[PDB]
């Protein structure tokens, strides 16, 4: 006297299954980017302008001694 | 039209500054400070004569 034995849901139901889209926001503001932006440009001209200055200084250097060795 | 003419070889000798470049600019700065004055006469020798025959000396 077996009982019936099948392939049927646990009692009570399954859990639930998620379906709809999950795509979250995950960033910054346009403004916050802008601002970085801008910021490390400043940094670099600044960084840029003092090098500059310092490689022509050192190019009038290099020439005042071509000029002293020229006679 | 004319014969160019030619200081001798006797003319063109003398003593070499046989350092090499890097020596010359190591030293560059002080010798252009301390051998200003016949640097500047030959300058002005050359600039104005136009011909290297008329300042060797």
């Amino acid at each position: 006297a077996s009982k019936v034995k099948q392939d049927m849901p646990p009692p009570g139901g399954y859990g639930p299954i998620d379906y709809k889209r999950n795509l979250p926001r995950r960033g910054l503001s346009g403004y916050s980017m802008f601002a970085v932006g801008i910021g490390t440009l400043l940094f670099g001209y600044w960084s840029m302008m003092k090098w500059n200055r310092e490689r022509r200084r050192l190019q009038i250097e290099d020439f005042e001694a071509r000029i002293a060795l020229m006679p | 039209p004319g014969i160019v003419e030619l200081p001798t070889l006797e003319d063109l000798k003398v003593q070499e500054v046989k350092v090499s470049s890097s020596v010359l600019k190591a030293a560059a700065h002080h010798y252009g400070a301390q051998c200003d004055k016949p640097n500047k006469e030959f300058m002005l020798c050359r600039w104005e004569e136009k011909d290297p025959r008329r300042c060797l000396e």
